[PDB]
C-alpha cells in the first residue's frame, strides 16, 4: 500500500475460518494476498503513513512498543 | 386552629400536586395532636383522582 | 427485603391494607388523624413490592411508600 | 316453551342523553376531570358489560349495534353500487376485461391529485379498484349501470330498514333476555331462513340470471344487446335455446328426474377458459346443493315443535372417562355470556375468512378474476388481514369471558374447568412446539443464509442441495389431480387447476391459474407460518388461560381485563393482563399474516401469474425464483422486498403516485408506534407537566387537564399504528407492484 | 393433605419414577467399568485434563489438515477479483 | 439523518452527479428509492443463488443486523409479566418432565426485570441499527467505488 | 502472511477453548455459596 | 375416571396422566439408568453414555460439511466425540456447582407409596463426579462402537 495507496486495498487481517467454502476463501482474497483477508476501513494505513511508519518492521516495533506500553500502565 | 373555614388558601407544600394552587378549605380538625388538621378542597383532581387532601397550617397561606 | 414507609401524612382510611395482597400492612392505633390510626409494615419481608397501597393511597403525596430495594425469593413472587 | 317475548318501550328517544356523553358509565357520568376521561368515553362506549350488569338491556343494546353494523354496511354497499353506477368504466370493462383495467373511483381535480386518474382504458379516468367489485357484477349478471344504481338505491333502503329496526328493538319494542336465549330457534333460523334460504335465493338468481348472462358473455356478444335479466324469465323460449333443459319446465324436479337438469346443474370442476373463472352451472349446483343441505340442517334443534334437540341433551351427554363430568354448564356459559358465544363466532368468522382467501386464489369463483392479478392478491390480503383480526379478537373475548362472565361455581370438573387445571401444561407444550417450530424453520433459514453467504451452495436446504420436498402435500395434491378417474367420477374436470391435471388456461394472454409446485421453498415458509400461527396461539391462548390467574398473579380475575400491570413487584408485573396478550397477539398475528401474503404474492408471481406466448410457453412475473431465492432471508428482502418494490418508489408522477405517497406515510405510521410502544406513561406525563407550566405562565391552562395516555391505552395506540402503518405499507407495496407488472 | 409426622409425603418429594432394585448386571461387566473409568472420576481432575486435552485435539486437526479435508487450508485456486475504481 | 445525509451528499459526490442529491434530497422518496434502495444494489446481492461476490459479510452483517434490532422489540414491546408467566410454565414443565427433573437449577428462571429489558432491547436496538448501517454503508461504497 | 498455521491455532483456542475455559470457570464461580 | 392427581395430591403440580403413571410407562422410566436408586452411579452412568454416544455419530455423518467426502467416517465421529467431550465439562461444572464435597443429597426419597428407601446418591459430589466420568468413557466408546459397525465392518443399511 506504500508503493501504490491508490489501487491498493488495505489489508486489515487475515480470516481463519473453518466455516468458508472454496468461494468464500477465492472472494476474500483481496490486495494481492496469498489468503482470504479483511479490507481495513478504519484508515489506519493512511494514518500510520502520514505519521512516518512505512515497512512492516516499523509497525512491529510500535506494536512491540505499545505493549510495552500497556504492560507498564 | 386553622385559618378559617371556607377560606381561600395557597398550598406552600412542596411534593403536592396542588403547590401554589388556590384550595377551599372545608374542615379544620380543633383536636390537639394532629399533624396535618386543615382539610383543603380543590376544583382539580390530582392523577390519583381525589382533591381532599389534609395539610398542616405551617404548609398554607391565606391568598 | 422491600422496605415500605408509613409518613406522618396518613388520615387512616385503611385501604392501603386492604389493597395488599401479601398482608405487609397493618393498622395500629396513633393520634395524628381523625380516625386516630396508622398503617404499619411489620412483615414487610413479605413484600413482592406491587404498590398496590400506593395505589390506593388517596394522601398527597403518599404516606405509604414502597422502596424497591432487595429482592428475594418472598419479592420475586415464586412458586419453584 | 320458544315464543316472541318482547316489551315495549324501555328507554324514550330523546336528545338528552346524547349531550351528556359518558351516560352509559357511572365514572364518566360526573363529567370529565382529566384528558384520560375522553379516552375512557371511547374505551368504555362499546363495552356494554361494563355499563349495566343486567344482560337484557345488554342483549338489546348489542341486537340494535348489529343493526346499526348492517345499516353501516348497507351504506357502504350503496356507495359502492353508485361508485359503480356513476363513477365506474363498468360497461367499458365489461366490453371487453382483458385490457381495461377495474375502476371505479373518481377523484376531483384540486391540488394535483388529478394524476391519480389515470389510463385504465375504456376512454375513462379514475382510481384502479382492486376490490373484485366489477367481477362479482359480471358474475351477478349486471349488464348496466342502471342496475348499479337500483341496487345502490335499495341498499340505501335496507340501510334505512336497519337504522330503523335499530332504533325500534331499542326504543319501541326490545325484546327480553329469554328471546336472545332462545338459541335452538336462532340457529334454526340462521341455518334454514339465513344461509339455506340465502343460498337458495342466490341459487335461483344464478339459475335465472347469473347464468344466462353469464353464457352470452362467453359468447362475445355485447352487453348492450344481450337481453335484459327478466326476459329469460318471462320468454322462456329465450332460456330455453341456451339450455335445452328449461323446455320441460320445472317437471323433473318434482318427479326426481333431476339427470334431466344436468344442461345447466353440472359437477364440472375447474375454470372458464373464456374467463379464468368458476363455472356457473357448478357454482348453481353448489348453491342448491349448500342449501337443500343448510335447509336440512335447520331442522335439527328443538324450539317448542316437540321434535329437535335441547343442546344442553347433547351437551350433557357429551362425558368421558378422560374429562368426567365435560361438556355440562356449557349451554349456561353460552346462553349467559356474550363474550364467550363472540369468541366462537369470532373463531369461526376468522377462520372462515382464511378459508374464503384460499378458496377464492385457488378456484376463483368470479369470471376474470384470476387474470387480474390485483384483484387476486387485493382479495387473498384482505381476507387474511381480516381473518387474522377476527381470530385475535377470538382470543380476546374468550379472555373477557374469563375475566367478567366465568362463574366458577356453575363449572366443576367439565372440560373448560379441567383446561384451566393443566393450562401449564397446555402453555408449556405449545412453548416447546413453537420453539421447535422456530428452530426448524427459521433457523433453517438463516442456515441456508448462512452457507449461501459462505460459498457453500450444497450445504443448503434447496431443491438441488440437501431437499424438504413436502411429501404429505405433494401427495394430497396428486390425489386431488387424479381424483376424477376413480375416487370422484361425476367430475368432468377436477376441483382446482392448481392440483395437477394441466389445463393450462389463458385468458386475455395472462395466465389464470396452473399446477402449483411444492418444493423445498414451500415446505420452509409453510413450517414458517406454522411456527407464526401457533405462536400466536401461544400468546392468545396463554392470555385466556391465565386470565383468571397465574402463579405470579393469583388475584388477577379482580384486576379485570384492561389493566396496565400489577406494579413492580414479583420481579414486574407488566403486561400480566390477558389484554397484553391480545396486544402481543396482535403483533404476532401482523407477523404471521404477512409473511403468509409475502409467501402468496412471491409464489404466485413466481410460479403462477405471467403471460403465455406461442406454442406454449409461460412467462412468470419473477421466473423460476422462488424455488431459489425464497429459502433465504436475503432473497426475501433482495428479490421480494427490494426488486417487487421497484415500482411502488419510482411510482411518483404517474396514477400509481399515491400508492408512493401511503407507502411512505405507513412506514411514517409504523414508526410513530415506536414512540408509543417503548416508551410509557410516566416521561409523557412528566413532559405534559412542563408543557401544563408553560400555559400556567401565560395563562392558557385548560380545565379539563392534560394527561398522558394510560399504559394500556398507549399500548392501543401503539399497536393500532403498528397494525395500521405496517398493513398500509403492505398494502401499498402491493397495489403498486401488482397493478405496475399486472 | 397434610400429616405433621411425614413432612416429605405431604409436600411432594416423591421418587415418582424411581426403583429400589439393588442391582441387575452382573461382576464382569462392573469390574471393567470402575477400572477404565477409574482416571475419570474426580471432576476436579477431570475438567483439568479436558481443557488442556481439548486445546490440543483442536489445535493438531486444525494444523494438519490439508486442501480437501477443509477450505481455509485449500488458499485460493483461481485469479483474484479486482475491484471497482483499480482497487 | 447525520450520516444517510453525509453518505448520500458524498456518494453523489464521488461519481460526480451531484444533481442526484440536488433533486432528491428535499423529499423522503429520494432518500427512500436514490439512497436506501439504490446503493442497497450491490449490498444484498454479496451473495446469490448464483454466488457469493466479496460483499457477502456486509450482506450477512446487513440481515444480521435486521434481526438483532427487530430482536430488540421483542424487549422493547413485550413486557414482564407474560414472560414471567411463561418462565413460571417453563419452571413446572422442567420440574415435571422425566430425565430433565433430575437436573436442578441453583438460580430460579425468572423474566429479565424491567430496567433490565429496557437495556437489553436498548442495546439490541443500537447493535443492529450500528450494524445495518456499518454494512449498507461498507458495502454500498467499497463495492461501487465512487 | 509469515506463519500461516498461527491462524490454524489462535482461532480454535480463542474462537472455541477460551470461550469454554472462561464461561466454565465463571459458572463456577457465580453458582459458588461461598 | 382416568386422569388422578399425582399420588392422590391435587395440589401438587402434576396429574397421574396415561401419559405418566401407566402400566406400561411407568415400567419403562423405572428402568431407565437414571432412576435407579441403589445401583452406584458410575456403572448407570456408563449407560446413559453408551446410548447418547451411539445416537450421535447419526447427524454427525450425514448431515455435517463434510458429508460428500470419503473422510465422512472420520469427521462425523470426531464431531460426534466431540459433542461427548464438551458435555462431560458441562457435566462436569454442574457437578461443581450444584452439589458440594461433603454435603446430603437433594433427591426424594420417599417413593410413590408411603416407604421409606435409601437417598439417590446422583445428587452428591462424589455421585454426579463418578458420573461424570460414566458418561465420558461411556460416550467415547458409545461414538467409536458406532463408527466402527458403520465405517469398519460396513453393515448394510439404506442410508450410512
Ligand atoms: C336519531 C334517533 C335516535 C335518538 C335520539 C336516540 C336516542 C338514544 N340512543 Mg339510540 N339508536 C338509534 C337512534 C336514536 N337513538 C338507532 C338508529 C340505533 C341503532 C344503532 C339505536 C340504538 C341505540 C343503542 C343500542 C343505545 C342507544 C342509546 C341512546 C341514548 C344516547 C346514546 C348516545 O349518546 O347517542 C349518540 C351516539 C352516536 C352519535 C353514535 C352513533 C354511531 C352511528 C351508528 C354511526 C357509526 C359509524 C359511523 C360511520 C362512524 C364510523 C367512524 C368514522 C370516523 C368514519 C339515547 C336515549 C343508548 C342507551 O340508551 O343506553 C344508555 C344505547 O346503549 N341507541
Ligand atoms: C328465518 C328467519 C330469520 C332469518 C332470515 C334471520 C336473519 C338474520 N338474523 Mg335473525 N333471528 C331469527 C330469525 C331470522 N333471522 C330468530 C327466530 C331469532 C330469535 C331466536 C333471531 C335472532 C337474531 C339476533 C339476536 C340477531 C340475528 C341476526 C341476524 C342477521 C345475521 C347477521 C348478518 O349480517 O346476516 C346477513 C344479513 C342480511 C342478509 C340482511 C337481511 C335483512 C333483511 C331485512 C331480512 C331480515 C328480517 C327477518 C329476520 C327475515 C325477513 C325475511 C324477508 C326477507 C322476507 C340476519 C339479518 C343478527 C344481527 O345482525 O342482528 C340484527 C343477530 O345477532 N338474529
Ligand atoms: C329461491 C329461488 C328460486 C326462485 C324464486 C325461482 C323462481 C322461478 N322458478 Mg326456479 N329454480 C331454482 C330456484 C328458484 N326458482 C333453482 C335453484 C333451480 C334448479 C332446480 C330452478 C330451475 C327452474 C326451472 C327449470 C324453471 C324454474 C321456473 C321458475 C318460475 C316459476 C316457479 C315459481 O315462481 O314458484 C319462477 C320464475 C320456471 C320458469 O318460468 O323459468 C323461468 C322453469 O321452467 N325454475
Ligand atoms: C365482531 C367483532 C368484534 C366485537 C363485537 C368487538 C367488541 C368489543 N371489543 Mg373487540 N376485538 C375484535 C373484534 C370485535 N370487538 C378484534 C377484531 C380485535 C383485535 C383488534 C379485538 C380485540 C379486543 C380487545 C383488545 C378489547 C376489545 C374490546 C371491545 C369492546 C369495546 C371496545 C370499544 O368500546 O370500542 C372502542 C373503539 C375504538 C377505540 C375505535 C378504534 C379503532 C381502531 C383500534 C383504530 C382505528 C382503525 C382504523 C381502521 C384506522 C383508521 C385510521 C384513520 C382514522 C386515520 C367490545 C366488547 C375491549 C374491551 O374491554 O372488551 C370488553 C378491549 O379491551 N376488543
Ligand atoms: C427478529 C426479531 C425477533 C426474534 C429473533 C425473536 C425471537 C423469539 N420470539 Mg419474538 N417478538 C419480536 C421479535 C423477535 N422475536 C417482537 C417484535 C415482539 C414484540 C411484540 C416479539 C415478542 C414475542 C412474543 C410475545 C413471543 C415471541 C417468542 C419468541 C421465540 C420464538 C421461538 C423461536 O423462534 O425460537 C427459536 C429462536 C430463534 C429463531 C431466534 C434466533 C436464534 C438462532 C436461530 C439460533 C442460533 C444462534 C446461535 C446459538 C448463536 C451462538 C424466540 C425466542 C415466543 C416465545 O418465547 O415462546 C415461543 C412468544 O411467545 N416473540
Ligand atoms: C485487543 C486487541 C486485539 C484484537 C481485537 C485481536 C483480534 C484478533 N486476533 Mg490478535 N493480537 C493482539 C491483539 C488483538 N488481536 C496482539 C497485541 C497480538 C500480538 C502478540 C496478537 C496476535 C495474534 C495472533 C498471533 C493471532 C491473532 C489472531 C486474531 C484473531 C482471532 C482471535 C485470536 O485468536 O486471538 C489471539 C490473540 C492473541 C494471541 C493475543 C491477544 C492479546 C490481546 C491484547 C488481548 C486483549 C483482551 C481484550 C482487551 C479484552 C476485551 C482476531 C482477528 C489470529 C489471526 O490472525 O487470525 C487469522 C492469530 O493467528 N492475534
Ligand atoms: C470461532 C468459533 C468457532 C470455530 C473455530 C468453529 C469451528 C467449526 N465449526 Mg462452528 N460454530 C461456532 C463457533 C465455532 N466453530 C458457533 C458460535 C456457532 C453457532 C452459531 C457454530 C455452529 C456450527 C455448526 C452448526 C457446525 C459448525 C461446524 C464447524 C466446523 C467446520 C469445519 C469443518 O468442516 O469441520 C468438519 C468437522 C470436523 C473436522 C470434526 C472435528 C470435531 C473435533 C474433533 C472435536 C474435538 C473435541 C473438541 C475440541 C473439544 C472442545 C473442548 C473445549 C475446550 C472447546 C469447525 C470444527 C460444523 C461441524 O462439523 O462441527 C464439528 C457444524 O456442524 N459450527
Ligand atoms: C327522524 C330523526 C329525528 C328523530 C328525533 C327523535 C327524538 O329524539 O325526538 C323526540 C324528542 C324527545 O324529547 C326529549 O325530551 C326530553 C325531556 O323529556 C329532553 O327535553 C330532550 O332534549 C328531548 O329530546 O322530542 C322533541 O322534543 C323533539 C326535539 C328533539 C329532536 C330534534 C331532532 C333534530
Ligand atoms: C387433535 C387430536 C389430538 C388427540 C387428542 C384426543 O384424541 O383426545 C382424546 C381425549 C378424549 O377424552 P374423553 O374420552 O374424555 O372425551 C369425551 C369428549 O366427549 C370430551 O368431553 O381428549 C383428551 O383427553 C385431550 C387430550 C389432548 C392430548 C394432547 C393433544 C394435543
Ligand atoms: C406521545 C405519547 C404520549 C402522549 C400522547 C398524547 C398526549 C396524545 C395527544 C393527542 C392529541 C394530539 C392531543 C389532543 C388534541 C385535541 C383534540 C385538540 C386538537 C388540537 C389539534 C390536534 C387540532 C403518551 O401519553 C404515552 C403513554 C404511554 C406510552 C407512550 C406514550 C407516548 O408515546
Ligand atoms: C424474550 C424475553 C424474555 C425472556 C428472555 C430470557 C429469559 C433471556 C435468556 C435467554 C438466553 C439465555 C439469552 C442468551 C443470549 C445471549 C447470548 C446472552 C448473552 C449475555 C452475556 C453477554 C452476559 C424476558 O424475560 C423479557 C422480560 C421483559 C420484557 C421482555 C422480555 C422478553 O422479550
Ligand atoms: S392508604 Fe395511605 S392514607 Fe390510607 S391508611 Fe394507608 S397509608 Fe394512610
Amino acid at each position: 500500500w506504500g508503493q501504490d495507496p491508490l489501487h491498493v486495498r488495505p489489508i486489515a487481517h487475515a480470516i481463519w475460518d473453518p466455516h468458508f467454502g472454496q468461494p468464500a476463501v477465492e472472494a476474500f482474497t483481496r490486495g494481492g494476498a496469498s489468503g482470504p483477508v479483511n479490507i481495513a476501513y478504519s484508515g489506519v494505513y493512511q494514518w500510520w503513513y502520514t505519521i512516518g511508519l512505512r515497512t512492516n518492521q516499523d509497525l512491529y516495533g510500535g506494536s512491540i512498543f505499545l505493549l510495552f506500553v500497556s504492560a507498564l500502565f | 386552629i386553622g385559618p378559617k373555614r371556607g377560606s381561600i388558601v395557597k398550598v406552600l407544600r412542596r411534593e403536592s400536586y396542588w403547590f401554589n394552587d388556590t384550595g377551599k378549605v372545608v374542615a379544620v380538625d380543633q383536636a390537639p395532636g394532629v399533624r396535618y388538621p386543615v382539610v383543603v378542597r380543590f376544583d382539580k383532581v390530582n392523577y390519583a383522582g381525589v382533591s381532599t387532601n389534609n395539610y398542616s397550617p405551617d404548609e398554607l397561606e391565606q391568598s | 427485603a422491600h422496605s415500605v414507609k408509613i409518613y406522618d401524612t396518613c388520615i387512616g382510611c385503611t385501604q392501603c391494607v386492604r389493597a395488599c395482597p401479601t398482608d405487609v400492612l397493618e393498622m395500629v392505633p396513633w393520634d395524628g388523624c381523625k380516625a386516630s390510626q396508622i398503617a404499619s409494615a411489620p412483615r414487610t419481608e413479605d413484600c413482592v413490592g406491587c404498590k398496590r397501597c400506593e395505589s390506593a393511597c388517596p394522601t398527597d403525596f403518599l404516606s405509604v411508600r414502597v422502596y424497591l430495594g432487595a429482592e428475594t425469593t418472598r419479592s420475586m413472587g415464586l412458586a419453584y | 316453551e320458544v315464543k316472541i317475548m318482547v316489551e315495549k318501550d324501555p328507554v324514550k328517544t330523546s336528545f338528552e342523553k346524547w349531550a351528556k356523553p359518558g351516560h352509559f358509565s357511572r365514572t364518566l357520568a360526573k363529567g370529565p376531570n382529566t384528558t384520560t376521561w375522553i379516552w375512557n368515553l371511547h374505551a368504555d362506549a362499546h363495552d356494554f358489560d361494563s355499563h349495566t350488569n343486567d344482560l337484557e338491556e345488554i342483549s338489546r343494546k348489542v341486537f340494535s349495534a348489529h343493526f346499526g353494523q348492517l345499516a353501516v354496511i348497507f351504506i357502504w354497499l350503496s356507495g359502492m353500487y353508485f361508485h359503480g353506477a356513476r363513477f365506474s368504466n363498468y360497461e367499458a370493462w365489461l366490453s371487453d376485461p382483458t385490457h381495461i383495467k377495474p375502476s371505479a373511483q373518481v377523484v376531483w381535480p384540486i391540488v394535483g391529485q388529478k394524476i391519480l386518474n389515470g389510463d385504465v382504458g375504456g376512454g375513462f379516468q379514475g382510481i384502479q379498484i382492486t376490490s373484485g367489485f366489477f367481477q362479482l357484477w359480471r358474475a351477478s349478471g349486471i349488464t348496466s349501470e342502471l342496475q348499479l344504481y337500483t341496487t345502490a338505491i335499495g341498499g340505501l333502503i335496507f340501510a334505512a330498514l336497519m337504522l330503523f329496526a335499530g332504533w325500534f328493538h331499542y326504543h319501541k319494542a326490545a325484546p327480553k333476555l329469554a328471546w336472545f336465549q332462545n338459541v335452538e330457534s336462532m340457529l334454526n333460523h340462521h341455518l334454514a331462513g339465513l344461509l339455506g334460504l340465502g343460498s337458495l335465493a342466490w341459487a335461483g338468481h344464478q339459475v335465472h340470471v347469473s347464468l344466462p348472462i353469464n353464457r352470452l358473455l362467453d359468447a362475445g356478444v355485447d352487453p348492450k344487446e344481450i337481453p335484459l335479466p327478466h326476459e329469460f324469465i318471462l320468454n322462456r323460449d329465450l332460456l330455453a335455446q341456451l339450455y335445452p333443459s328449461f323446455s320441460k319446465g320445472l317437471t323433473p324436479f318434482f318427479t326426481l328426474n333431476w339427470s334431466e337438469y344436468s344442461d345447466f346443474l353440472t359437477f364440472r370442476g375447474g375454470l372458464n377458459p373464456v374467463t379464468g373463472g368458476l363455472w356457473l352451472t357448478d357454482t348453481a349446483h353448489h348453491h342448491l346443493a349448500i342449501a337443500v343441505l343448510f335447509l336440512v340442517a335447520g331442522h335439527m334443534y328443538r324450539t317448542n315443535f316437540g321434535i329437535g334437540h335441547s343442546m344442553k341433551e347433547i351437551l350433557e351427554a357429551h362425558k368421558g372417562p378422560f374429562t368426567g363430568e365435560g361438556h355440562k354448564g356449557l349451554y349456561e356459559i353460552l346462553t349467559t355470556s356474550w363474550h364467550a358465544q363472540l369468541a366462537i363466532n369470532l373463531a369461526m368468522l376468522g377462520s372462515l375468512t382464511i378459508i374464503v382467501a384460499h378458496h377464492m386464489y385457488a378456484m376463483p369463483p368470479y369470471p376474470y378474476l384470476a387474470t387480474d392479478y390485483a384483484t387476486q392478491l387485493s382479495l387473498f390480503t384482505h381476507h387474511m388481514w381480516i381473518g387474522g383480526f377476527l381470530v385475535v379478537g377470538a382470543a380476546a373475548h374468550a379472555a373477557i369471558f374469563m375475566v367478567r362472565d366465568y362463574d366458577p361455581t356453575t363449572q366443576y370438573n367439565n372440560l373448560l374447568d379441567r383446561v384451566l387445571r393443566h393450562r401449564d401444561a397446555i402453555i408449556s407444550h405449545l412453548n416447546w412446539v413453537c420453539i421447535f417450530l422456530g428452530f426448524h424453520s427459521f433457523g433453517l433459514y438463516i442456515h441456508n443464509d448462512t452457507m449461501s453467504a459462505l460459498g457453500r451452495p450444497q450445504d443448503m436446504f434447496s431443491d438441488t442441495a440437501i431437499q424438504l420436498q413436502p411429501v404429505f402435500a405433494q401427495w394430497i395434491q396428486n390425489t386431488h389431480a387424479l381424483a376424477p378417474s376413480l375416487t370422484a367420477p361425476n367430475a368432468t374436470a377436477s376441483t382446482s387447476l392448481t392440483w395437477g391435471g394441466g389445463d393450462l388456461v389463458a385468458v386475455g394472454g395472462k395466465v389464470a391459474l396452473l399446477p402449483i409446485p411444492l418444493g423445498t421453498a414451500d415446505f420452509l415458509v409453510h413450517h414458517i407460518h406454522a411456527f407464526t400461527i401457533h405462536v400466536t396461539v401461544l400468546i392468545l391462548l396463554k392470555g385466556v388461560l391465565f386470565a383468571r390467574s397465574s402463579r405470579l398473579i393469583p388475584d388477577k380475575a379482580n384486576l379485570g381485563f384492561r389493566f396496565p400491570c400489577d406494579g413492580p413487584g414479583r420481579g414486574g408485573t407488566c403486561q400480566v393482563s390477558a389484554w397484553d396478550h391480545v396486544f402481543l397477539g396482535l403483533f404476532w398475528m401482523y407477523n404471521a399474516i404477512s409473511v403468509v401474503i409475502f409467501h402468496f404474492s412471491w409464489k404466485m408471481q413466481s410460479d403462477v401469474w405471467g403471460s403465455i406466448s406461442d406454442q406454449g410457453v409461460v412467462t412468470h412475473i419473477t421466473g423460476g425464483n422462488f424455488a431459489q431465492s425464497s429459502i433465504t432471508i436475503n432473497g426475501w428482502l433482495r428479490d421480494f422486498l427490494w426488486a417487487q418494490a421497484s415500482q411502488v418508489i419510482q411510482s411518483y408522477g404517474s396514477s400509481l403516485s399515491a400508492y408512493g405517497l401511503l407507502f411512505l406515510g405507513a412506514h411514517f405510521v409504523w414508526a410513530f408506534s415506536l414512540m408509543f410502544l417503548f416508551s410509557g406513561r410516566g416521561y409523557w406525563q412528566e413532559l405534559i407537566e412542563s408543557i401544563v407550566w408553560a400555559h400556567n405562565k401565560l395563562k392558557v391552562a385548560p380545565a379539563i387537564q392534560p394527561r398522558a395516555l394510560s399504559i394500556v391505552q398507549g399500548r392501543a395506540v401503539g399497536v393500532a399504528h403498528y397494525l395500521l402503518g405496517g398493513i398500509a405499507t403492505t398494502w401499498a407495496f402491493f397495489l403498486a407492484r401488482i397493478i405496475s407488472v399486472g | 393433605y397434610f400429616d405433621l409426622g411425614e413432612i416429605d409425603n405431604t409436600t411432594g418429594n416423591w421418587d415418582l419414577y424411581g426403583n429400589d432394585d439393588p442391582n441387575r448386571y452382573n461382576g464382569f461387566q462392573n469390574k471393567f467399568f470402575e477400572t477404565f473409568a477409574g482416571a475419570f472420576t474426580k471432576r476436579g481432575l477431570l475438567l483439568k485434563f479436558l481443557v488442556l486435552g481439548g486445546a490440543t485435539t483442536i489445535g493438531y486437526l486444525g494444523s494438519t489438515s490439508s486442501g480437501d479435508l477443509l477450505a481455509i487450508k485449500n488458499g485460493p485456486k483461481q485469479a483474484p477479483i479486482m475491484g471497482p475504481r483499480g482497487r | 439523518w447525520v450520516t444517510f445525509y453525509w453518505h448520500w451528499k458524498h456518494i453523489t459526490l464521488w461519481q460526480g452527479n451531484v444533481a442526484q442529491f440536488n433533486e432528491s434530497s428535499t423529499y423522503l422518496m429520494g432518500w427512500l428509492r436514490d439512497y436506501l434502495w439504490l446503493n442497497s444494489s450491490q449490498l444484498i446481492n454479496g451473495y446469490n443463488p448464483f454466488g457469493m461476490n466479496s460483499l457477502s459479510v456486509w450482506a450477512w452483517m446487513f440481515l444480521f443486523g435486521h434481526l438483532v434490532w427487530a430482536t430488540g422489540f421483542m424487549f422493547l414491546i413485550s413486557w414482564r409479566g407474560y414472560w414471567q408467566e411463561l418462565i413460571e410454565t417453563l419452571a413446572w414443565a422442567h420440574e415435571r418432565t422425566p430425565l430433565a427433573n433430575l437436573v436442578r437449577w441453583k438460580d430460579k428462571p425468572v423474566a429479565l426485570s424491567i430496567v433490565q429489558a429496557r437495556l437489553v432491547g436498548l442495546a439490541h436496538f443500537s447493535v443492529g441499527y450500528i450494524f445495518t448501517y456499518a454494512a449498507f454503508l461498507i458495502a454500498s461504497t467499497s463495492g461501487k467505488f465512487g | 502472511m509469515t506463519a500461516s498455521y498461527l491462524p490454524s491455532i489462535f482461532v480454535p483456542l480463542i474462537g472455541l477453548v477460551f470461550p469454554a475455559i472462561t464461561m466454565a470457570s465463571l459458572f463456577i464461580y457465580i453458582e459458588q455459596d461461598e | 375416571q382416568v386422569i388422578e392427581p399425582l399420588n392422590g395430591d391435587p395440589f401438587i403440580g402434576g396429574l397421574e396422566t396415561p401419559v405418566t403413571s401407566s402400566p406400561l410407562i411407568a415400567w419403562y422410566l423405572s428402568n431407565l439408568p437414571a432412576y435407579r436408586t441403589a445401583v452406584a452411579p458410575l456403572l448407570r452412568g456408563v449407560e446413559i453414555g453408551l446410548a447418547h454416544g451411539y445416537l450421535l455419530v447419526g447427524p454427525f455423518v450425514l448431515a455435517g460439511p463434510l458429508r460428500n467426502s470419503a473422510v465422512r467416517g472420520e469427521a462425523g465421529s470426531l464431531a460426534a466425540a466431540g459433542l461427548v467431550a464438551i458435555l462431560t465439562m458441562c457435566l462436569t461444572i454442574y457437578g461443581i456447582a450444584s452439589f458440594k464435597e461433603g454435603e446430603a443429597s437433594k433427591a426424594p426419597s420417599l417413593t410413590l407409596t408411603g416407604r421409606q428407601k435409601a437417598a439417590d446418591k446422583l445428587q452428591t459430589a462424589e455421585g454426579w463426579a463418578g458420573f461424570t466420568g460414566g458418561f465420558f468413557f461411556g460416550g467415547l466408546s458409545g461414538v467409536a462402537w458406532a463408527y466402527i459397525l458403520l465405517y469398519v465392518l460396513n453393515l448394510p443399511y439404506p442410508v450410512k
